[PDB]
């Protein structure tokens, strides 16, 4: 790598993963491998990758943040769903009124092992944007408070009956009443500082005029990711993997790791958390409330995608290559053909492990209370988009659900 | 066009010393001074983004933040820079006279030593780089050559 | 004379006496031009003092006093606050390792 | 101490602002803070002298001068730093809590990055270093050395 130099005898390797099927190529404007520059830096996550800064025919340069140890070819597919995902979301007139699009980045997976993924530039990470804004002082109280889990969680273990940090989870829904749980979430949410996001923004708009547009967008962007993610993109939504983009006010996804039901078969972090909705979003549309924009654009989109379902259903035959993918498929067609969210993330824990001592108790915290839980009255088959999407935000922001989630999968950020 | 807000002035009251950003001016201020018709109203606007500009420099030399990351002033001189160019070699002769020279003084104090190296220089050059590329501003080339 | 008087407290109370905005003029100039006549023989060894004091506490009312000297530090390092001990005792007097 | 008079203040009054040069103060400043016998009068000087070199430092990042020969104010702390050491170390307990965390501040600026060069981190290394090989202010060894 330190001494590529443009040379005779060897073909000139263009730059990875510029092509776009918007048209014939122009093939000549493409800007090709120039050797690259020192100082790769690594991110900070668990299989490190690290960032390589790729300097070209331009001189401008083409960060691509390499990363390995994946079979990446899943997250090529999946962006690949994105991007006709947001066809079908712009040649509906309804929605394009509102210009709604998901934000796709190339992903090029370079062989078994190895695939770039070109760096956003002038991006930075939610979970970094948050603790960016918050006070010094407040800072210490994520970096270490006398309630040594972020708000008193791990901790809080032990008070559920939760020894060790890992696993321990897996005892706590056993004995975990409706009650306790609920108010020690309330709780620990409540610790965790409010107005964040709507400071950071506060900062980044110039005058007010602004703000409100800039928090339309990022309303509309996350609400639109939330959805489609809950398509398929299911999963691992570490506030490290929603970038938020400081130039334009997207929220970018990010990691796709784990694709649809890729999630929660993975038994040792469970999870019962289809959307991100936890609590600095709602707080950032402070004065309106959930159901307010969000629900809006929800009802809007998922009312789109099921308006031809072929050409997304019938898009992810991609894995072709018993067959996990051909039970996976039938849970996707389920719920795009309308199938209360309780019971598909239900039916996902039934064959996620049935050899756990939980899955009695996962099942019924899936399902919710009858009693205050708006989710659990619908019928399992047979859903109009606008229950299906009021059912499947109280799934998402539920307290109850919430609260007992994968320490990491901060949930109250 | 700045995350936090630099250009700090203290407008010199009598009885107390209130601050006004002026960075909150100048993203309208440079649009009226390229583009505006009145006359009376563009000459105006240039001399006070005459005005202003000299005073970024001068808040940059009072350093604030001596690098570790983005100089400062770097994100507002990105944005600033492609305005001083193509608003020299305008077509108003009094905003001609008065620019040019600046952006000489800009270009020869941004290779003076003292930061020769900083990203602000490097910033100035990208700036009169895509100057010379620029496709609809005819006279533009000629200055940004000169340049 | 009194401005020189041996108990402090009456040293404060004549001095803002003569400090009062209807007794000296307010502006610099008129202060100046004023001071000459504050003088007698015998509070000559402070006079120089005085003047100072007289001068710079009308300085002590004008807007940049609390405005910071300089606009901006000079790092980002941090800044604490520490207060000095002074507690009628000097550095040489206790001994060694007690 | 000076060829021109750096270090101008500008005395803040309401219906003017007069100049005054500080530099003409320091010369006998610092001989009070050094030898002082009256301990109020020393506890005062020092202080004053603690804010006066604040005010060297200001006054020199507000560069009116980029080198092009001597460094404006080298010349001052030439002939301020050795006074600042042994004031350091003295045998004054408050002047001891002032003044040495400032000569460590002072060290630790001197090799910041920016002007890590400047023949002002010359002088002071100059300046600790005679001050190591003092003679007779035994005490001011140990600090020099701590320096
Ligand atoms: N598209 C992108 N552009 C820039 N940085 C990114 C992008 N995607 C991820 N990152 C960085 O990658 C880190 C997350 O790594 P990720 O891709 O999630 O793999 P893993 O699942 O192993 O963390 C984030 O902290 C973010 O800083």
């Amino acid at each position: 790598m330190s001494d590529f130099k443009v040379e005779f005898l060897r073909n000139e390797l263009e730059i990875p993963g510029q092509y776009d099927g918007r048209g014939k190529p122009l093939p000549e404007y493409h800007v090709r491998i120039a050797g690259f520059d020192e100082r790769v830096t690594v991110m900070a996550s668990l299989r490190r990758p690290k960032r390589i800064i790729i300097r070209g025919h331009d001189e401008r340069e083409h960060p691509f943040l390499v990363k390995g140890g994946e079979d990446l070819r899943q997250d090529q597919r999946v962006e690949q769903l994105f991007q006709v995902m947001n066809g079908i979301l712009a040649q509906d007139s309804a929605c394009s009124q509102r210009a709604l699009q998901l934000r796709t980045y190339s992903v090029v997976p370079m062989t078994s092992r190895l695939g770039l993924i070109e760096w956003l530039e002038n991006t930075v990470t939610l979970k970094d944007l948050l603790l960016n804004t918050m006070s010094q002082e407040e800072k210490a109280a994520y970096l270490s408070d006398p309630r040594a889990p972020p708000c008193e969680y791990k901790d809080w273990l032990t008070k559920m009956s939760g020894k060790h940090d890992v696993g321990a989870y897996m005892l706590m829904y056993k004995g975990a009443n409706r009650t306790e749980t609920v108010t020690s979430f309330r709780k620990r949410e409540s610790k965790v500082p409010a107005d964040l996001l709507k400071r950071a923004f506060v900062r980044m708009s110039t005058s007010p005029e602004a703000f409100l547009a800039l928090r339309s967008h990022f309303a509309s962007s996350h609400a639109l990711i939330c959805i489609s993610h809950w398509i398929l993109g299911i999963g691992d939504r570490h506030l490290n993997n929603f970038m938020v983009a400081m130039e334009t006010g997207g929220v970018i996804g990010i990691d796709f790791g784990h694709a649809f039901g890729s999630a929660t078969q993975f038994l040792p972090v469970p999870e019962l958390m289809p959307f991100r909705l936890t609590r600095q979003f709602i707080n950032l549309m402070l004065p309106m409330k959930e159901t307010g924009l969000m629900y809006s654009i929800m009802v809007h989109a998922l009312r789109a995608f099921r308006s031809d379902p072929g050409l997304l259903t019938n898009t992810m035959d991609v894995f072709v290559k018993n067959w996990y993918p051909r039970q996976k498929i039938c849970y996707a067609k389920r719920k795009l053909a309308g199938a209360n969210p309780a019971v598909i993330t239900c039916d996902e824990l039934l064959l996620g492990h049935e050899k756990a001592p939980a899955f009695r108790d996962y099942v019924a915290v899936a399902r919710g209370s009858k009693d205050h839980n708006i989710r659990a009255q619908e019928p399992e088959s047979g859903l109009s988009e606008e229950t299906q999407v009021k059912c499947l935000m109280d799934q998402a922001t539920d307290p109850n659900i919430l609260g007992r989630t994968w320490e990491g999968w901060e949930p109250w950020m | 066009w700045d995350r936090e807000k630099r250009l700090s002035f203290a407008v010199p009251f009598r009885e107390m010393k209130p601050v006004i950003f002026l960075d909150v001016f100048l993203p309208r201020v440079t649009e009226l001074a390229l583009t505006a018709s009145d006359r009376q109203t563009k000459v105006a606007a240039c001399e006070l983004l005459h005005s202003m500009v000299m005073f970024m420099l001068g808040k940059a030399t009072q350093m604030p933040e001596g690098g570790q990351g983005a100089p400062p002033m770097y994100q507002l001189y990105k944005r600033t820079f492609p305005v001083l160019l193509r608003l020299a070699c305008d077509v108003d002769q009094v905003t001609r006279q008065l620019y040019e020279p600046l952006v000489m003084q800009l270009i020869h104090w941004f290779t003076n030593n003292k930061k020769f190296e900083s990203q602000d220089t490097v910033a100035l050059l990208e700036a009169i780089l895509d100057g010379i590329v620029d496709p609809v501003d005819s006279t533009l080339r000629d200055f940004c050559g000169r340049c | 004379q009194g401005l020189i008087d041996e108990n402090p407290g009456l040293q404060l109370i004549i001095r803002n006496f003569w400090s009062h905005e209807t007794r000296l003029p307010s502006n610099t100039l008129d202060r100046l031009l004023a001071l000459n006549s504050l003088y007698s023989p015998k509070i000559e060894v402070h006079f120089l003092s005085l003047a100072t004091n007289f001068l710079l506490e009308m300085t002590s009312m004008s807007p940049d006093y609390p405005n910071p000297m300089f606009e901006h530090p000079l790092s980002e390092c941090e800044f604490q606050e520490y207060t000095i001990d002074s507690d009628w005792r000097f550095r040489s007097t206790v001994l060694t390792p007690m």
